[PDB]
RNA sequence: GGUUGCGGCCAUAUCUAGCAGAAAGCACCGUUCCCCGUUCGAUCAACCGUAGUUAAGCUGCUAAGAGCAAUACCGAGUAGUGUAGUGGGAGACCAUACGCGAAACUAUUGUGCUGCAAUCU
RNA sequence: CCUAAGGGGGACUCAUGGAGAACAGAAAUCUCCAGUAGAACAAAAGGGUAAAAGUCCCCUUGAUUUUGAUUUUCAGUGUGAAUACAAACCAUGAAAGUGUGGCCUAUCGAUCCUUUAGUCCCUCGGAAUUUGAGGCUAGAGGUGCCAGAAAAGUUACCACAGGGAUAACUGGCUUGUGGCAGUCAAGCGUUCAUAGCGACAUUGCUUUUUGAUUCUUCGAUGUCGGCUCUUCCUAUCAUACCGAAGCAGAAUUCGGUAAGCGUUGGAUUGUUCACCCACUAAUAGGGAACGUGAGCUGGGUUUAGACCGUCGUGAGACAGGUUAGUUU
RNA sequence: UUGCUUAAUUGAACGUGGACAAUUGAAUGAAGAGCUUUUAGUGGGCCAUUUUUGGUAAGCAGAACUGGCGAUGCGGGAUGA
RNA sequence: GGCGAAAGACUAAUCGAACCAUCUAGUAGCUGGUUCCUGCCGAAGUUUCCCUCAGGAUAGCAGAAGCUCGUAUCAGUUUUAU
RNA sequence: GUCUAACGUCUAUGCGAGUGUUUGGGUGUAAAACCCGUACGCGUAAUGAAAGUGAACGAAGGUGGGGGCCCAUUAGGGUGCACCAUCGACCGAUCCUGAUGUGUUCGGAUGGAUUUGAGUAAGAGCAUAGCUGUUGGGACCCGAAAGAUGGUGAACUAUGCCUG
């Protein structure tokens, strides 16, 4: 007999963290979600109402609706050869703000600050990010660091 | 396969210039079992561009037989000559991207003298794939 | 048997329909023969008209109230009003309808 | 299953529009009329020759039935219907549970 | 008889000939499923906003 | 061998000529093939493409559509260009004086344009008084109003028109169109 | 800085065993008419702040303490793994190449920080 | 399965251990301390839960109404189940709140017909009244083959379309099983592991067993056995030359090179197999489409006739017994 | 701006007006991107590496990802999907 | 239907239901076949439902017709952040 | 792999809020060609089971794009058809409210509602033809074992009788 229920295979996914069972810290209920916010989804096993399906555990999406105890999040799911827009109603216990916003929103500010400062100095500044480049030339001092010669060691048994 | 397509290497013995960073290095690492690459000298770049240098003009492969073609396509990037293009390639310049994408992928012949006994193993293990570095010049000398 | 997004059809061809196919190849021939019959009728009774005088009557139903058309015969009251007996009227090219 | 003979639920009657007191009764299917059109069509179809002209169900699988509660408003006499889940046993206004008693 | 039961072989090949396409983004998402109470009031706010802008432009024309 | 990143030997997918064998439409293509090739005016390149379009891709333009376009601010004396047939509208209360160039005019359309002091010219006459389409305004008819489009993309909860021959209470209204008959889609 | 009330993060805060704690606070503490709750004014309810005490709570310190937390020329570039070969081996399995890369172990360090309001030798 | 085992609120803290108290003991009840859950939560398991979701108490019916949106299975159809709101009406609590059945993940059902409830609304078509009938919305009656026909057997008298998409031979992979052979050497062998054996283990070979599988053949490769005849293998029964012995001789046993050469006559049985009698140097084991039916034979198996036993109401069945049955 | 929300002049959503100009905010590629209608055949599969289940195993049976054969010739593996 | 000292045997070489003509070109998810050239593109044996398992419908893969536009904003890839 | 009835998509053509002469009538050099018109079909209104009701708040709506066009002068501004995404308005069904009034049980003004329709929102259709696809027909060609209706056989043979 095959089994394919709603929470099948979620034995470990929906577990609480080790030594983290029990009551919910109240910053979870004090966070404020607005339409357009990017949120990570992680089901809390101790709250069974407004719980996401196992597909959405670990997914990140956009808030589109705010209700009494829940937010509506838009997820794009692959169905065959295209994406389908999914609208999931989730209580805020299974939701956390996505930390990817705060890095990009700070880089926007830093670019704006750098641009005005170069503009203030009447010079130019380059704001595009760069991948790591190969390192330049350099000189290695040997005072206290004369090269030590190594050799491969013979085989030994230590049991 | 996608990585080789994005490098414009869609046939055997096709050559391309890549500016070494992290993104492109991880790209070449993915394509490593299928390519031979290395560090080209100035004479190798000159010979490649002179004999097999072609430009992408209106999505067509046009021989670089006159400096007017290069000027008409790269003058907004301060490239006015075949030597300007070679210089921009060799000492990796601010417009390496535009100059290398304007350059059609080099279509080289097979080596005069052959490969090693078995190609599809790393250059370190006696094969041909991976980084051979200054020996890319000998390989290009064999194939161009 | 059912396939694609197509309208559902009602093609009533499950009986031995091919034994009862009437093709009017003779449409022009009947037209011509009808004209010849019509000429014969006129020449038979000339100069008496080939058409009896017909009345004008309202069409029945709420859909054809507005229209008015040719009836079958003049009523006995109508012929009485012009002083013609129905037996005599039928012999002088007047149509009679005892029913209307 | 034990269900009390009274209940305070919403009354859909136009007069009430509120929770009122109701009398709980088990719903009983009415007698089949001889002049229902389907019952009229079936009798005509079976007549004459041809045998049994409609299907007779045999392959019973359910072992229970859905109990329906008839809720009659004590104020306006409007009836309401509530289906329950499938139960084998069922009493109306039975003896309430006594917790703490001995064997 | 006994046949093949199930296989996902060649299914990613078929999905990537013409699909694997991200959905298009639009400036205005559909408000289907948005809270009815907010949606009811948001209707009145937009209509009033249009009137104020309409009057402001009607001032700046004649 | 090549690892092809795109499909090989693919036609553009656009008409490069009319499907019609009407010689007089071809003469019009003759004229605007020359104009689009030589004027750098974007108007002439649009007209050449529009002369290739099929009948459903050049929907009729009612004389009412032209009236609303002429009612745009600063468009009252523009030349209306319709690559197709201009039809009459007996629901109009009034029509202005206008110059309109079209492939064809209906009897009512030609009457109405000339009755109100306007001109009804052909598209070759346009090319002499406006060889670059200066001070023109191209009008296209409604494409999604066609009856065939009612049934396009039909499915559950799609709200499109079923492909059906008869309409009535006995024709596709019971099961799947009604919650009292199972479900509704 | 201490203390109380309300907290955030939720053991660097817990656990065990000792010792210490000025001021205020807190606390134990005294009583049963009243509201209230009990087998029992023990809990809960109420009254006095009056008769007493830092003994306990609480707080701080101590411990080659347990636990927890953090760090690393610790173990270890080990186990595992992505990729490769017309590599080895009868096989089991193994080596090599381009990459990614643990856990245990060992050693060291630390043992609540902090927000709002009120108050105090 | 549950009027609570649903809902709300409050108080308390479970399994278990230690130390104590008349009868009282391993188990009765009482007390304190410890007690991260080691219990309990209807049920199978998993997750979840500690001033609770557990135990007890109080009040209740939210297990209610109108319908939309959404998640899973998904074609993004149905059904089932669930989620967040909107508009009502309530329960509970001081309140904030919570409650739209069961802590969550399973616990279920279309068209046609019937029945009940609702609206007391539309129609019965020449116009009305009252019965009756038909409509609209929501339940129920059920399809468990659970997207949902109304359904007993036999054919050895048999038919058709096909299938090597599939069984009954050979052949092919495998080698569990069968058979055969090794290594280690605790023991046996009067002493003495290895003259001759050899346990517990372990490595192999073989395709003369039986399985496993279903690749070939179902527009057919004639599916038992014997007779006849040829050839091949060696894991050698006899015969040649030899080595070893717990070889005195005689006899016997183990082994090497060895398939050159032979390996029988009969009673019973259709037999392959078996078992007896007898001769012999020996009466070894096998293969060649389980060699060999346009070579035979036809005793067996496996058409149709018939008898019996058991089974079946019966037609009939038996891989049970019996007899007769075209070999081109 | 609102009939929603707040004790509120608080917010929520949608806005008017103003500022930030091509290094407009990573790489690489792009025979360009997007869209619609309609219809064929198919719905017996099999194999190789790696992961992997039942089985003593199987040229056995069954899954995961990819690449192939099927549908495919050419050089090599004598011969061979 | 006949006839049968009974074999499902005989009923004109036909018998577990004769022969002849017609309904009838009966139906077949099954086997077989299916007729000229070149050019371009080019699959599937997978999803769901079905007395469904040799078959269909459905989605997918493919062709054809194109349409709106012309670097707009896409990708079986990498980097950085999360 | 055909022909036919009825159809889907696409394309060409004629006319166009209409369209279709061919049932028929006129005419003829006689199955042709040419001419005529009433009806009717489809379209021009939908929705509801039905009784019934029946499409402009606005420049026939707002917002972001949008080819082309206008003004410019890199850039920028205006206008922006088709079409795309989104928020609205109108009509029908459903539910709520229920004015003046009245055959006192009818009427249904007015204002609303996470509801619903194959609608309106300056018509787009009708007709002919062609390929491709669908269904009914013998239905790509050939193929059952069967079923039915109406007839012909006891010259073989089975059995009875009669006569040898
Ligand atoms: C005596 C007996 O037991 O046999 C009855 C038979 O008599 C009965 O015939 C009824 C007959 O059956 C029908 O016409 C079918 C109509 C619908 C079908 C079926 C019966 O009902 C179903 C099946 C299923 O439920 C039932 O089956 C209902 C049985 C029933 C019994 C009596 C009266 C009405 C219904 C769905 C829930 C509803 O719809 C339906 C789709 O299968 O209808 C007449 C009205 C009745 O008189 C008649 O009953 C009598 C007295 O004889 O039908 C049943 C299936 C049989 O079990
Ligand atoms: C005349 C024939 C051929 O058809 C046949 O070919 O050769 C002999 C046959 C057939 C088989 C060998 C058939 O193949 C098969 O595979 C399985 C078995 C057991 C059959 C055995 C035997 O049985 C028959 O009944 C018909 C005989
Ligand atoms: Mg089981
Ligand atoms: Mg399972
Ligand atoms: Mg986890
Ligand atoms: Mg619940
Ligand atoms: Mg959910
Ligand atoms: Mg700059
Ligand atoms: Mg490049
Ligand atoms: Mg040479
Ligand atoms: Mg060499
Ligand atoms: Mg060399
Ligand atoms: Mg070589
Ligand atoms: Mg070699
Ligand atoms: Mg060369
Ligand atoms: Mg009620
Ligand atoms: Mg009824
Ligand atoms: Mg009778
Ligand atoms: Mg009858
Ligand atoms: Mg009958
Ligand atoms: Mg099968
Ligand atoms: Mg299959
Ligand atoms: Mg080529
Ligand atoms: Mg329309
Ligand atoms: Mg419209
Ligand atoms: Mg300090
Ligand atoms: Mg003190
Ligand atoms: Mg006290
Ligand atoms: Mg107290
Ligand atoms: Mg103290
Ligand atoms: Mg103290
Ligand atoms: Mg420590
Ligand atoms: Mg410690
Ligand atoms: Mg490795
Ligand atoms: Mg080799
Ligand atoms: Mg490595
Ligand atoms: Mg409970
Ligand atoms: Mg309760
Ligand atoms: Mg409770
Ligand atoms: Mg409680
Ligand atoms: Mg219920
Ligand atoms: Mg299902
Ligand atoms: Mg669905
Ligand atoms: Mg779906
Ligand atoms: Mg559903
Ligand atoms: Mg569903
Ligand atoms: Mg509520
Ligand atoms: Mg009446
Ligand atoms: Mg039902
Ligand atoms: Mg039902
Ligand atoms: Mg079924
Ligand atoms: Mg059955
Ligand atoms: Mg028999
Ligand atoms: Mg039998
Ligand atoms: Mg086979
Ligand atoms: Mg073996
Ligand atoms: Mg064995
Ligand atoms: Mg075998
Ligand atoms: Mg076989
Ligand atoms: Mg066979
Ligand atoms: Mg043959
Ligand atoms: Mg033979
Ligand atoms: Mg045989
Ligand atoms: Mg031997
Ligand atoms: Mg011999
Ligand atoms: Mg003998
Ligand atoms: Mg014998
Ligand atoms: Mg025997
Ligand atoms: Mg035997
Ligand atoms: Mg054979
Ligand atoms: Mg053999
Ligand atoms: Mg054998
Ligand atoms: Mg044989
Ligand atoms: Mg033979
Ligand atoms: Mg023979
Ligand atoms: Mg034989
Ligand atoms: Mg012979
Ligand atoms: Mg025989
Ligand atoms: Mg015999
Ligand atoms: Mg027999
Ligand atoms: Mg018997
Ligand atoms: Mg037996
Ligand atoms: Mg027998
Ligand atoms: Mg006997
Ligand atoms: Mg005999
Ligand atoms: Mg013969
Ligand atoms: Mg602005
Ligand atoms: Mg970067
Ligand atoms: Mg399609
Ligand atoms: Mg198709
Ligand atoms: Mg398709
Ligand atoms: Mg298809
Ligand atoms: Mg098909
Ligand atoms: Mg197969
Ligand atoms: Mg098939
Ligand atoms: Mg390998
Ligand atoms: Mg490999
Ligand atoms: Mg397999
Ligand atoms: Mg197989
Ligand atoms: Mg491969
Ligand atoms: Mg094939
Ligand atoms: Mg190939
Ligand atoms: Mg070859
Ligand atoms: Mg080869
Ligand atoms: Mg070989
Ligand atoms: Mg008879
Ligand atoms: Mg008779
Ligand atoms: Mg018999
Ligand atoms: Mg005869
Ligand atoms: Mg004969
Ligand atoms: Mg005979
Ligand atoms: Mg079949
Ligand atoms: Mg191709
Ligand atoms: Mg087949
Ligand atoms: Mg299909
Ligand atoms: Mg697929
Ligand atoms: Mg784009
Ligand atoms: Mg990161
Ligand atoms: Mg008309
Ligand atoms: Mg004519
Ligand atoms: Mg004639
Ligand atoms: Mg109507
Ligand atoms: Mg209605
Ligand atoms: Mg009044
Ligand atoms: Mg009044
Ligand atoms: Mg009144
Ligand atoms: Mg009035
Ligand atoms: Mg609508
Ligand atoms: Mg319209
Ligand atoms: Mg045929
Ligand atoms: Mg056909
Ligand atoms: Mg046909
Ligand atoms: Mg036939
Ligand atoms: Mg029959
Ligand atoms: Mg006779
Ligand atoms: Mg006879
Ligand atoms: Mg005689
Ligand atoms: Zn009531």
């Amino acid at each position: 007999g095959k089994s394919r229920g709603y929470r099948s295979g979620t034995r470990y996914a929906f577990q609480r963290d080790f030594k983290k069972h029990g009551a919910i810290p109240l910053s979870t209920y004090l966070k404020v979600y607005k339409v357009g916010d990017i949120v990570d989804i992680k089901a809390n096993g101790s709250i069974q109402k407004g719980m996401p399906h196992k597909y959405y555990h670990g997914k990140t999406g956009i808030v589109y609706n705010v209700t009494k105890s829940s937010v509506g999040v838009i997820i794009n799911k692959v169905v065959g050869n295209r994406y389908i827009e999914k609208r999931v109603n989730l209580r805020v216990e299974h939701v956390k703000h996505s930390a990817c916003r705060q890095e990009f929103l700070n880089r926007v500010k830093s670019n704006a600050a750098k641009k005005r400062e170069a503009k203030a100095n009447g010079e130019t500044v380059y704001l595009k990010r760069q991948a790591a480049k190969p390192r330049g030339s350099r000189i290695i001092s040997t005072e206290g660091n004369i090269p030590q010669t190594l050799a491969p060691v013979a085989y030994e048994t230590f049991i | 396969r996608k990585v080789l397509q994005l490098l414009r290497l869609t046939q055997i013995n096709a050559g391309v210039f890549v500016r070494l960073t992290k993104a492109t290095s991880e790209l070449i690492k993915l394509a490593e079992p299928y390519v031979a690459y290395g560090y080209p000298s100035l004479s190798t770049i000159r010979q490649l561009v002179y004999k097999r240098g072609f430009g992408k003009v209106n999505k067509q492969r046009i021989a670089l037989s006159d400096n007017a073609i290069i000027e008409a396509n790269l003058g907004k990037f301060n490239i006015l000559s075949i030597e300007d293009l070679i210089h921009e390639i060799y000492t990796v310049g601010p417009n390496f991207k535009q100059v290398s994408n304007f350059l059609w992928p080099f279509k080289l012949s097979n080596p005069n003298g052959g490969f090693r006994a078995r190609k599809f193993q790393h250059f370190i293990q006696g094969g041909d794939t991976g980084n051979r570095e200054q020996f890319i010049n000998a390989l290009v000398k064999q194939m161009n | 048997a059912i396939s694609k997004n197509l309208p559902l059809l009602n093609n009533h061809f499950r009986k031995h329909w091919q034994e009862r196919v009437r093709v009017h190849f003779d449409q022009a021939g009947k037209k011509a023969s009808r004209r010849q019959s019509r000429l014969r009728k006129a020449a038979k009774i000339a100069p008496r008209p080939i058409d009896a005088l017909r009345p004008v009557v309202r069409a029945p139903t709420v859909k054809y109230n507005r229209k008015v058309r040719a009836g079958r015969g003049f009523t006995l009251a109508e012929l009485k009003a012009v002083g013609i007996a129905p037996k005599y009227a039928r012999t002088i090219g007047i149509s009679v309808d005892h029913r209307r | 299953v034990n269900v009390p003979k009274t209940r305070k639920t919403y009354c859909k009657g136009k007069e009430c529009r509120k929770h009122t007191q109701h009398k709980v009764t088990q719903y009983k299917a009415g007698k089949a009329s001889l002049f229902a059109q389907g019952k009229r069509r079936y009798d005509r179809k079976q007549s004459g020759y041809g045998g049994q002209t409609k299907q007779i169900f045999h392959k019973k699988a359910k072992t229970t039935k859905k109990v329906v509660l008839r809720l009659e408003c004590v104020v306006c006499k409007t009836k309401a219907q509530l289906p329950l889940k499938r139960c084998k046993h069922f009493e109306l206004g039975g003896d309430k549970k006594q917790k703490g008693q001995a064997l | 008889a006994k046949s093949k039961n199930h296989t996902a072989h060649n299914q990613t090949r078929k999905a990537h000939r013409n699909g694997i396409k991200k959905p298009k983004t639009y400036k205005y998402p559909s408000l289907k499923g948005v809270d009815a109470k907010f949606k009811r009031n948001h209707r009145y706010a937009l209509h009033g906003t249009a009137k104020a802008l309409a009057k402001a432009r009607a001032e700046k024309s004649a | 061998g090549r690892d092809h990143t795109s499909k090989q030997h693919v036609r553009s997918g656009h008409r490069t000529a009319p499907k019609s064998d009407n010689v007089y439409l071809q003469l019009l293509v003759k004229l605007y093939s020359f104009l689009a090739r030589r004027t750098d005016a974007p108007f002439n390149k649009v007209i050449l493409k529009s002369l290739f379009l099929s009948k459903i891709n050049r929907p009729p333009v009612s004389v009412s559509r032209i009236s609303r376009a002429l009612k745009q601010k600063g468009a009252a004396e523009k030349t209306i260009v319709v690559v197709g047939t201009v039809t009459d509208d007996n629901r109009l209360l009034e029509f202005p004086k206008a110059t309109i160039a079209a492939l064809r005019f209906t009897a009512g359309a030609k009457d109405r344009i000339l009755k109100n002091g306007g001109e009804a010219i052909t598209l070759d006459q346009l090319a002499l008084r406006a060889p670059k389409g200066q001070n023109t305004l191209i009008v296209r008819g409604p494409r999604n109003s066609r009856e065939a489009v009612r049934h396009f993309g039909f499915g559950p909860h799609k709200g499109k028109a079923p492909r059906i021959l008869s309409k009535g209470r006995k024709f596709e209204r019971a099961r799947g169109r009604r919650r009292s008959r199972g479900f509704k889609v």
